[PDB]
Formats: structure tokens, C-alpha cells, sequence
């Protein structure tokens, strides 16, 4: 009965009886679509996949429920889609590089068998989120829990192997599988909202120490191209603080995708030694790939992510890049024949953002956990101007930004971020841990801010040649801090990776070399810097593990100006 | 019929401009209007099919004081026990004739040094704070209101701010054991636009209510007005008009003013309006702030130069103005603002300067100096009388070579 | 029956999107479709009436390697043989699966200094090469062509260029004997634009042919982006929607990147892709540069600079990129590539000082001055190994004062 009437790029028009967010299946070969507008008697559908070929006498098949994903056991170490479909499945089920249209796999393996151990008994009463048992999930304890609707007690409860599509247990007439579906655009449900009270652990001695923020927070890198928005934000995917990490490639490179897939199961946890992608959920729907899965690809992920974090996990997700999905909205609400707002984009950007960015907090499970999802997205303002729609929404929205300069950029100064404009509303939150458990790092931290701005302020002064010894220290103290502090190799076999261990110690140890140059204001500064100590301290940062110790030990007797 | 959430299209005979209509679970505000035809806005999400129950009204809030200690939305709809139902009010208000108006002239004290001596806030004053992105800009907003409304209500509505912002005042009020004495209207950042306009709306119709009708004195505080300007713009868009400036509707200026001139000061009580917002870039002369700037009686601008040297508030002296300053200042209060002022305008400009002076423009610079290291530069949780002010004033004088 | 050249209207019974059409002595394609109606783009110029000869299909070309050793049009039409069809395919081709995808680690040496050290090509590396009006840009591509395409299939895209532009590259290539080890696509610039999209669009579908399915390694290169992002706003126009900055479609950047990522490194063989725009007005965050940046692993920013200073190739060598570049430098390869940037980054910082400094700023100005006119300066005919790449570096070291 149904019937297509328009066909406009990602859009299309069809004719007959359709509910709001249904999901559909477009022309003869049943393309993967969901309605988003309801004309009378036609229905505005977007189409996550290429309308290039398709006619006007096809027909749409209706679905009855919304766009969901399958979440349980098969996700971990993983590469899927926008739409969640097994790229690895793909693949094999094609023998080709290439990916179809309108090739429909279930996302979890259905011949995998898990060995689900219960923890409830047989009687005992089990409501929604409530975990039933756990599954070795390559190390990992997944926690099987139940969908939030359901209630009551249990009849039958099993134990052992099993695949995913078995039931492990039956309640009130209804089976209990290892996965439940779960609406994308619809949050997961939680008991209460939690307070900050422990800071995110990147592992970049400026995301932690300079602008960092807390669990379940929420933060934006936007910046130009050649920046860094990609590596830097890997390296996040790569020594977080963090039980699950999510990396969404939203409308990149697809090498940047391949590179996680090369690069993860060589490293290692610094906390766990298992393997990074054990711990790590790809989503790839990249630039050449349907744009409307762009924005599934950020409901996606944000689900999953929420799906760990109701098991009672860290989970954090980084989205690379916004910009994609907000061009994303950008197309559609112009198929649509709708009024343009800023810059092109729709009206609604900043809602629709906000549908992401707020699923993001620290919150209560409802089997009374902690859970925590900190979500990082990623911004592409065109020719590295802050002053544009996508970044200044996405400022009102998170708790901290991590602008990446293109002058940093230019001198190969990675990180780029730009000390100056970067900030983090998440401070006074993650100020009680530091400080409990390392006294004096607030004391240097202002320190560390001071001399950067200070010389900031004589780099305007420094076009002219001449300037006093209390003036050449912040030029001298300010080059030891960007290169033996900010600086951080992120290809650099023990750089990489810096603990808060590493981290405090290259605070203290510049701290201890500040105190000594300015009691040596009475000689010049010329004398104290060709003793070359201020070169020995650059050198720490790629220095391993026992031999930076040693180098440590080695300055402070250097330090000794007696 | 046309669904497409949270704008729809639907047949009415002869329909009313912001009229509200009754649906299976929400309801709706009648935004166009065109024989048989009208756009609406919902006030949540809907899905299914539309029986419609049209009231013949716009949307009306019962007023009292049960609003008075509970947390509400943009709606004025209960989170927390309903409010009594309780006379009900145009959320929309009426204009205030300037002739029963009183100016300001009762100066509320901050305890803050960087506005009680130079631009002082006076009681029914409306005035705003400037701020660039991710500055402090909430905690001076709870620093104020902790001293100037330590026996006012406390009015606050969010406009599409995140959860960590209003829960930051929220939080701050239940410390402060001042959240009975609050009012609290929450509009979320995915929230419907029609909710995050109505929220400024709805809090001034309650203050207008507890001060011009219950005789009090109230405080009122908003944000975000760029989110506010941000739905404003939503709708715009939506009711198929010809837009302007970055997409803004041209009706800005006066939707803006149809919330700042809900505040000022009668013979019976008064209303204590500071918006907040967050200039975009942080540019000034952007479309939201400036704007704002030509109805607010003055602004509090903060800089990012004193964030990075932290300095808290991180005020800028010589761009924040209070219009109605002088109108409570005294002749001995208006000496030390303009002895201040000037130095640290004359300071700043020997800053630039005798970089790459005499022993004149070195008194100066040392002045500005040590104003931004101890005057500007308070404790959150620090309150300073005037007289300790000037104290601060007069010692600064006598150390960098200035009378 | 609307008739304007190149865009036509036409009544037909369930149309299809991109679907070509048979004319008289013409084709065309179908780039818009409502219900009875659609929108036809014509390959090149008609005049009368309009029995029409629908196809059922898209733009399908022929696969094989009698494209080899040709010249071809947008359309992949022989003007040279017609080659065997042949298989017919989509010209415009599926998405890479990223899971089957290889990142690049074996570089491409070029011969140049200024980009074999800093910033090289790897093998199935896409990367772009910027350049103001007038600069040489296409002998930059002439020279990689030469020396990185040895054993590799050249294939050509040239987008709306003037005759002294496309037969620059086809006189190169008899010249160097590398005719039949190449193959062109040709729009001219006055050609419509359903040609001039059509063109990047064939020349990838035979690369994807030649590369991963004959296995083989494949040289593309393309000319000039500028004029066809030019092309896909002339068609953004005719079909009847809402356009952005400069006029440009919205889905731009999507566009680009339905080309760009149409290349890479699988375990058969690869594309190493090449695209080149002028950047209009020589500003690199221009619409087209810009979104061109963000997909391109790298590019080759030219300097007017240096080109008004004789130097070629006019490389600016910090304003260059290359992603993947480290994949395929070892552990002394990154070492110079480190002194190079650094240096030379700290020698331009010393050429604006010291103007209107100390020994150490010294050097380094020295440093950048001999690098501009030994390592950066090369002869258009000139092969430099990476070892004589370091024997310049390690002589222009020892000549500044640097170690």
C-alpha cells in the first residue's frame, strides 16, 4: 500500500499510514530508514543508507517499533556501525572491502557462547536494572542486567554456557536473554543524580592537571584542521581512568578508525595489563559513508555507554567529530525545505546537542550503584574560528573546554591547547582530590598558570628586542613548562602515557627549580641557564620509568647552588 | 494534521493566538493563526494521533506563595506538592505605567568591592552580568544573593541550562538554608522551546505578585538569556517569518525588553532583576549582549585578563556600569568611584604604555596594580562593608605615590 | 517540456534519482524527481524537440585496463579505441569498510627535500596540495608523478581546466615515456557540469578496478577541486534548494569526502590520491580548502613567499602536513624531520625579531635563511636521495652554529 512520492538525497517522501520515529524499510530492496515528519497522508522519512537508483513506484514496509540496538555480551573489542552492524560480520559475510546497501546482521554474534554465572536465586524478587549475573567478557566483568520495565519474581534461573539468544532465565511468563533492545533516542532510566567527586584521569599532563574535570563530566576539543582533535582524543580512547571506553568516528577518516583497530590490542592497560580493546567499543560511520547515520552513530554510542554505566562502570565516550553531525542536521532540515538559522544550520542545533551532551553525569543506578559516563565531543569550526554555531552551543553545555591554537600548531607544539582560552567549570569538584593526596599542587598549579600568562603578556613586549632579569625568568620558566610539561609526544613509546606519578613529579620538580632561580636573583640568569639544568628537565618527559626516577635524584643535587 | 514534534500544524475553527490546547497526555501553545489553520508548540513529546480540547485561553498560572520553597519548570508545573489553583494570572503581565514607577535610590550591598564602590546595585535595579565562556559567572550570581536577599525571596529561573548549573544553585540555597525562601523554575537544555521562554515569564508573574501585590521585596535571577534568545529564535523560525541577524527574529530587542521592564520599585514593594548571560566569542557587541546592554541600567562585564591572573570576581572596572549608581551614593561614596575610576583607567593606559613613564604614570601603574591584586582580587566567601572598601581604597592611595 | 541548457524538465511515469536518458544525439541525467516530474542535467548541448529512451539505470562505466594508455572525458567516453564493455559499474562506487582498510606505513620517496624528510607521501596516502593562483602546482604534481609512479598505473582527473593546464600533463607523459602507463579523464571548462562531477567520480571507479580487484598499486591525480566544488554548486543551484556560504550546497564537505576516501591501502593493492586546488584569493580557510583539510590525511601548502623569492618547489614547510607520515619515518628519520621544523619554526620567529638579537637566535636565522635556498630551493629535474636529503641538513647545521 505504501509508496514513495519524493526522493531527495537522504530524504525521502512516502505515501501511507506511518507513526512518528518508525522505523521502515525503503523500496524493493528494504533500506534501513526512520520517519521523522508526517505530512497528512505521507510521512517524512530519513534514510540511513544511499538513495541513488531508487524509484518512485516503491514501496516503504513498516516495523511497529523504534530504531534500538542490541546490548549485551559481543560489543567489547568490536567495530560497528551508526546503525550498530558488525563491520568484522560484514566482511566475512561479503568477502569484500566494500559495504553493501541494505545489508541487515544482527550486531551481537549469535554462535558466540558465553558462560553466564546468576547472582539472584531462584524466588528472590528482581525489579529493573538489577544485575542477574556477570559474564567473563575477555576479562571483563559484564554484568548482566535486566531491562528497566520489567518486575516481579523469579521462576527458573540458569547457570553455564549459553549463546546470546538463550534464555539464562524466565520471569513472570517471560524469558530473560543476556541482551535486551533499547531505543537509541530514548535515555536509559536512573535513579538519582550524583554529585563530582572524583576527577577523569586522562592521562595528558594538561587534561589532568591544567583543565581537567570530573566523572560523569562533560568537555568539547574544537580547533581547526592538523590540530589534533583525532590523536589527542585516541589517546583519551587509549589511558583513561575508565572501565569502558567508547570512540565514536563520526564522519572522519576511515584510517583514523583502522588505525584503533591496528594500534590497541598491542598496548596495554596501565591498570588492568589486559589489552585497550578489550575495554573499547568502536562506532564507525565515517565522512564517505550515509550521513544520516552520523546522527544515529551519536545515539548509538551514547546509549551504550549509558548501558555500562547502569551495570555500575566508568564509561567514557568520545565523539569525533560534532561538526559532522551537526552538518548531519544541517542536511536533513534543508531536505526538508525548513527556514535556516546561524550559519545554515538549523534552529534547533543547540537542542539537538543537548540530547547528547545531558546524558552525560555521575549518576545513581537503579540497583543502587555509581555509575559514570564523561562525554568528550569533538568540534571542526571552519578555518579555526570559536565563533561559530556548533562550538558556541556545545560551550553552553559542557563543564570545560579544550581549544586546540593553530600557532601551538604551527610550531608542533602537541598538545595545541590553547592554555589561555581553555578552561574548566569542573575544578572546585576534582580540587578536593588532589590536594588530599598531594598538598602542594594547587600551590604550583596557579604557579604554572602565572607563568604562562605573564609570558603571554611579554610576548607582545618581546617584538622590540633589553628587558629586565625578573621579566627573562618567566621567558626562561615558561619554555621549560611547554616542553617539559605541556608537551606530549603521544607516539612516544613512554611518553605516551603519563601517571599522575609522572605528573606531580615533573610539578615538583619544577617547582623546586623555580625556588632556586629566584634566590639566584642577587647572579645572572645567563650563568644559571649554562649550567644546562633547565635542558635536563625538557629530556624527563621521554624518559621510561626507572631511569626517569634516577634523573630526578640527579637534578635536585644540580639544584644545589651552594 | 502535521507531526513533526515539537511543531505541528492543525485545523481549528477560528483558533487564538497562545492558546493553549489540551491533547491525549501534553498540551500546546496556538503560535500562528490564519483562518481554519495554526502552528503549535508542545510542551513536551508526543507521538500518536490528535482529540483536541481547546481551553479559549492563553496559558495561565494560579498565583500565591506555595511557589515560594518548591522547585518548578518553565511551565510553573509542580517537581517537588500543587500549588493552590489560586486565581489565575497572564503569564504574559501587563505593562507598567512609568508614572506609578519609583527610581531606585536604596543601594544594596554586595559586600563585594568591585561593585559596592563603583557600580553599586540598588534595590528594584535591573541590572546583568557579562561573561565569557566558562567564568564564574554562577558563583557571583549565589555570592550576591546571599547578601542582598537575607530577608527577600529568592526568584530564580533556568533557561536551558545543563544540569550542573542549576543544581549549582539549587545546592548552594539548601546550604545557605535559603531554599525555603527561594523559588525555583527549571527549564532543561533539551527542553521544548515554548518551556524555556515561558520560564522568565512565569517567574516574573510570581514577582510581581509577591512584590507589587504582597508588598515584598524580591530578588530575581535568570539564565541563560543566550538560550533564552536561542528559543526565542527556534520559534521564530518555526512560525514561517522572515528572520534577521544570525538567524535572530527582528521582535528581539522588545521580547527582551518584555522581561527586564518586568522589575523596578513601587511605593508597595520591589523587583531586583539580574540576568546573566554568556556572550558568544566573547564579543560584546554580539547580537545577545548587546542588545541587553540597551535595556539593562548597566552590566557587570568579566574579564578574562583578571581570570587568568585568578582573579575572583574577575569584574572589568572600566566596562561594568550601573546607571542608577549615583542615585544612592553619597557625596563621600561618589568621591572614592570616580578617585578609583579614573587612577585605574589612567593606570591601565600607563600599563600599555612604559612597556616597550614618569614618576606620575608610575604611581598609576602601581595603583592598578595592586587594585586587581586586593581590591578586585575576594574570597567567595568573603563580605566587605563599604567603610572596609574605602579602607582598601586609602591604603592602595598611600603606597603608590598618589594622595 | 522547459528547455535551458544544460537543465531541462520532463514529465516521466516514476522516475528514478540519477537515472540517464537517452536523447537524440545526447544523454542526460535525472538529478531531481517528484512524482511525475524530474530535473535532467545534459551532458553537452542540445537544441530541438524532446523521444525520450529511459534507461532504468545510473551512470554505469565499463571495468577493465583498455583505459589504460587513453585519453577520456567526465564521462569515461573514448576520444583517443572504445574500451570492451566490459562490465558495467557504478561510477559512483560503495563505502570502504574500515575493518578491511590498511594504514599506510611505506613511504613514497619523492625525490624532494622539502617533502621526503618533513612531510612524505606514503603509498595509498590521500593527500592534497594547496597553492595561490599562478604558483606552479601542477610541476609539483608532474615531479611526485615522475618519480612515484614507476611501477604504478597514472591515473588523471582533470576538472574543468583551461587547454594549457591538461596538456601540460600530456605532454609530460609522452615525454617521459609514461603515456601508456597512464590514463586521463578530460573536462574542459566550458563542459557541463554533470561532466565535471562525473570526472574524479570514473577516474576512482577504474582506481578501485586497477588497485583492488586487479591488485595493483595506482597514482591518481586530480585537477582542480576549486572548479569542482565549482561545478557541484552550478547543480546545487539548478535543483531547487537551500544553498550556504558563497552560494556552496551544504553537503560539501560529504561530497569531497565521496572522493577523498575513495582511496587507501588494502592487502591487494592501493590509491595513492593526489588532489589540487587553487585556493581562491590564497587564503587557506576558504570554503574549499578548508572542508578539503579536514578529510585529506595532509597537505602541501605553497608560499608566494617564496615563489616571488625563486624557489621551487615554494613549499612552506610548516604550514605543510602529513598525517601519516610518521608510520613510515624511523627512529632517525623522525629525528630530522624534528631539527628541521623546530629550527627552522625558531629561525622565521628569528627573522621577525631581529629586524626593527643573540648568538643563538643567530644561527637559527642563518639556519632558515640556507634552508630556503639549498634544502627547500630545487631544480625542476633534480632527484635527491633521503641520505643526500640529510647530508644537506647535517651541512646546513654545521654552517649556522648549531651542533
Amino acid at each position: 500500500m505504501n509508496r514513495i512520492i519524493s526522493i531527495n538525497g537522504p530524504l525521502v517522501i512516502a505515501k501511507g499510514k506511518f507513526s512518528i520515529f518508525e522505523v521502515v524499510r525503503v523500496g524493493e530492496e528494504k533500506l534501513i530508514g526512520e520517519v521523522i515528519g508526517i505530512e497528512n497522508d505521507k510521512a517524512y522519512i530519513q534514510v540511513y543508507e544511499d538513495t541513488n537508483g531508487l524509484k518512485v513506484g516503491e514501496p516503504v514496509f513498516n516495523t511497529g517499533k523504534p530504531l534500538t540496538i542490541e546490548l549485551g555480551p559481543g560489543l567489547l573489542a568490536n567495530i560497528f556501525d551508526g546503525l550498530g552492524r558488525p563491520l568484522k560480520d560484514i566482511y566475512e559475510k561479503t568477502q569484500s572491502i566494500y559495504i553493501p546497501k541494505g545489508i541487515d546482521l544482527p550486531t551481537l554474534d549469535r554462535k558466540k557462547v558465553w558462560e553466564f554465572i546468576p547472582k539472584k536465586k531462584k524466588g528472590d524478587t528482581i525489579k529493573g536494572g538489577d544485575i542477574i549475573g556477570t559474564v567473563n567478557e575477555n576479562g571483563f566483568e559484564h554484568r548482566i542486567i535486566v531491562p528497566p520495565n520489567v518486575e516481579g519474581k523469579i521462576e527458573e534461573i540458569y547457570e553455564g554456557n549459553f549463546t546470546i539468544e538463550e534464555t539464562i532465565a524466565i520471569v513472570n511468563g517471560k524469558p530473560i536473554k543476556l541482551y535486551h533492545e533499547w531505543p537509541i533516542r530514548k535515555p536509559r532510566p536512573y535513579k538519582e543524580k550524583l554529585d563530582y567527586n572524583y576527577p577523569f584521569i586522562t592521562g595528558t599532563r594538561v587534561l589532568d592537571i591544567m583543565f581537567p574535570i570530573a566523572k560523569g563530566g562533560s568537555a568539547a576539543v574544537p580547533g581547526p584542521f592538523g590540530s589534533g582533535k583525532t590523536v589527542l582524543n585516541q589517546q583519551i580512547a587509549k589511558w583513561a581512568d575508565s572501565d569502558i571506553v567508547i570512540y565514536i568516528g563520526c564522519g572522519e577518516r576511515g584510517n583514523e578508525m583502522t588505525e584503533v583497530l591496528e594500534e590497541f590490542p598491542k598496548l596495554k592497560d596501565p591498570k588492568t595489563g589486559k589489552p585497550l580493546m578489550y575495554r573499547t567499543i568502536l562506532i564507525a560511520n565515517t565522512s564517505n559513508m550515509p550521513i544520516a547515520a552520523r546522527e544515529a552513530s551519536i545515539y548509538l554510542g551514547a546509549t551504550i555507554g549509558e548501558y555500562f554505566r547502569d551495570q555500575g562502570y566508568s564509561v567514557v565516550v568520545n565523539a569525533d567529530s560534532t561538526s559532522r553531525w551537526a552538518e548531519a542536521l544541517r542536511e536533513i532540515s534543508s531536505r526538508l525545505g525548513e527556514i535556516p538559522s546561524e550559519e545554515g544550520y538549523p534552529a534547533y542545533l543547540l537542542r539537538k546537542l543537548a540530547e547528547f551532551y545531558e546524558r552525560s553525569g555521575r549518576v545513581r543506578t537503579l540497583n543502587d550503584l555509581e555509575g559514570s559516563l564523561t562525554i568528550i565531543g569533538a568540534v571542526s569550526p571552519p578555518g579555526g574560528d570559536f565563533s561559530e554555531p556548533v562550538t558556541q552551543n556545545t560551550l553552553r553545555l559542557v563543564g570545560a573546554l579544550w581549544a586546540l591554537d593553530s600557532k601551538l600548531a604551527y610550531k608542533r607544539h602537541y598538545p595545541a591547547i590553547n592554555y589561555l582560552i581553555s578552561y574548566t567549570k569542573q575544578w572546585e569538584f576534582v580540587k578536593k582530590y588532589f590536594e588530599e593526596l598531594y598538598e602542594d599542587v594547587i600551590e604550583i598549579r596557579e604557579e604554572f598558570f602565572a607563568i604562562l600568562k605573564r609570558e603571554s603578556e611579554l610576548m607582545d613586549i618581546v617584538s622590540i628586542v633589553a628587558l629586565s632579569d625578573n621579566e627573562k625568568i618567566y621567558l626562561h620558566m615558561g619554555r621549560i613548562i611547554r616542553e617539559g610539561f605541556l608537551q606530549q609526544d603521544a607516539f612516544d613509546e613512554n611518553d605516551s602515557y603519563s601517571p599522575l606519578e609522572k605528573t606531580i613529579e615533573l610539578m615538583r620538580i619544577i617547582h623546586k627549580y623555580y625556588v632556586t632561580v629566584k634566590q639566584l636573583l642577587g647572579i645572572p640568569l645567563e650563568e644559571i641557564e649554562q649550567k644546562g639544568i633547565h635542558e635536563k628537565i625538557i629530556k624527563l618527559r621521554y624518559k621510561s620509568l626507572k631511569e626517569f626516577r634516577e634523573e630526578i635524584k640527579a637534578i635536585e643535587q644540580e639544584i644545589l647552588s651552594l | 494534521p502535521s507531526i513533526k514534534p515539537p511543531l505541528i500544524a492543525v485545523e481549528l475553527e477560528n483558533p487564538m493566538l497562545g492558546e493553549v490546547i489540551d491533547l491525549e497526555e501534553t498540551k500546546a501553545i496556538v503560535i500562528a493563526a490564519y483562518e481554519n489553520k495554526a502552528l503549535a508548540l508542545l510542551f513536551d513529546y508526543y507521538t500518536g494521533e490528535i482529540q483536541i480540547n481547546r481551553q479559549g485561553n492563553t496559558y495561565k498560572i494560579a498565583v500565591s506563595e506555595d511557589y515560594i520553597g518548591g522547585i518548578f519548570n518553565g511551565f510553573g508545573e509542580p517537581i517537588k506538592p500543587k500549588p493552590y489553583p489560586e486565581d489565575y494570572r497572564d503569564i504574559n503581565g501587563l505593562a507598567i505605567n512609568p508614572y506609578a514607577r519609583k527610581v531606585p535610590n536604596e543601594i544594596l550591598y554586595t559586600g563585594i568591592s568591585s561593585i559596592d564602590v563603583a557600580h553599586p546595585l540598588l534595590k528594584g535595579q535591573k541590572i546583568a552580568i557579562f561573561s565569557p565562556p566558562g567564568l564564574p559567572m554562577e558563583r557571583l550570581a549565589l555570592q550576591i544573593a546571599r547578601n542582598v536577599a537575607k530577608d527577600k525571596t529568592i526568584i530564580f529561573a533556568a533557561i536551558g541550562v545543563p544540569s550542573d548549573i542549576y543544581k549549582m544553585f539549587i545546592d548552594e540555597f539548601i546550604n545557605t538554608k535559603a531554599i525555603m525562601n527561594s523559588a525555583i523554575f527549571i527549564s532543561k537544555a533539551d527542553s521544548s522551546p515554548i518551556e524555556k521562554i515561558y520560564t522568565p515569564r512565569v517567574a516574573l508573574t510570581l514577582a510581581e505578585y509577591l512584590a507589587f501585590e504582597k508588598n515584598r521585596d524580591v530578588l530575581v535571577l535568570m539564565l541563560d538569556m543566550t538560550n533564552y534568545a536561542d528559543a526565542l529564535r527556534e520559534i521564530s523560525t518555526l512560525r514561517k517569518e522572515i528572520p534577521s541577524r544570525r538567524g535572530y527574529p527582528a521582535y528581539l530587542y522588545t521580547d527582551l525588553a518584555s522581561i527586564y521592564e518586568r522589575s523596578g520599585l513601587t511605593s508597595k514593594g520591589s523587583i531586583t532583576l539580574i540576568p546573566m548571560l554568556t556572550m558568544p566569542g566573547n564579543d560584546i557587541t554580539h547580537v545577545v549582549p548587546d542588545l541587553t546592554g540597551y535595556i539593562t541600567e548597566g552590566q557587570y562585564v568579566l574579564s578574562q585578563d583578571l581570570h587568568s591572573k585568578n582573579i575572583y570576581p574577575p569584574i572589568d572596572l572600566l566596562k561594568s556600569l550601573s546607571r542608577l549608581a549615583k542615585n544612592g551614593m553619597s557625596k563621600k561614596h561618589k568621591k572614592y568611584a570616580d578617585i578609583l575610576i579614573k587612577s585605574y583607567a589612567k593606570g591601565l593606559e600607563a600599563r600599555d604604555i612604559a612597556t616597550i613613564l614618569s614618576k606620575e604614570d608610575k604611581a598609576y601603574l602601581k595603583f592598578a596594580e595592586l587594585v586587581e591584586k586586593e581590591f578586585i582580587k575576594q574570597d567567595y566567601y568573603e563580605y566587605r562593608s563599604i567603610e572596609k572598601s574605602f579602607e582598601i581604597i586609602d591604603s592602595i592611595l598611600s603606597q603608590s605615590g598618589l594622595p
